[PDB]
């Protein structure tokens, strides 16, 4: 687990250890990598089990 | 069509797709979506070798 989003993505951004992969609503983690400049993370695979 | 036979009175659920849309939302009641869809492309094939 992680305790929060920003903590995830700084927990996964100890490159390249601990962490290798991420599972969130597809509208905070696409923001998150929204901002930065190098654009080392990305988005793959079929969305699924739809939430509104 | 089948939009129109609904509206009639001798039919009850129009399980099939229906693309729901801003102005058919009045004469008709929906529930909450189950897959999305979207007008995309395919190509002819363009992955050769080297
Ligand atoms: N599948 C499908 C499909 C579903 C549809 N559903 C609709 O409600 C409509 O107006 N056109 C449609 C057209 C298609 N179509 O032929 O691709």
């Amino acid at each position: 687990n992680v305790p929060a989003t920003p903590d995830g993505v700084e927990y996964l951004k100890n490159d390249p250890e601990k962490l290798d992969a991420f599972i969130m609503d597809k509208a905070l983690l696409d923001y998150e990598v929204s901002i930065d400049a190098d654009c080392k993370l990305l988005t793959v695979g079929k969305p699924f089990a739809i939430e509104g | 069509g089948m939009m129109g036979e609904l509206l009639s009175g001798q039919a009850d659920m129009i399980v099939a797709p229906l693309t729901i849309n801003n102005e058919r939302a009045q004469y008709i009641e929906f529930s909450k979506p189950f897959k999305y869809q979207g007008l995309t492309i395919l190509v002819k094939k363009e992955i050769p070798r080297s």
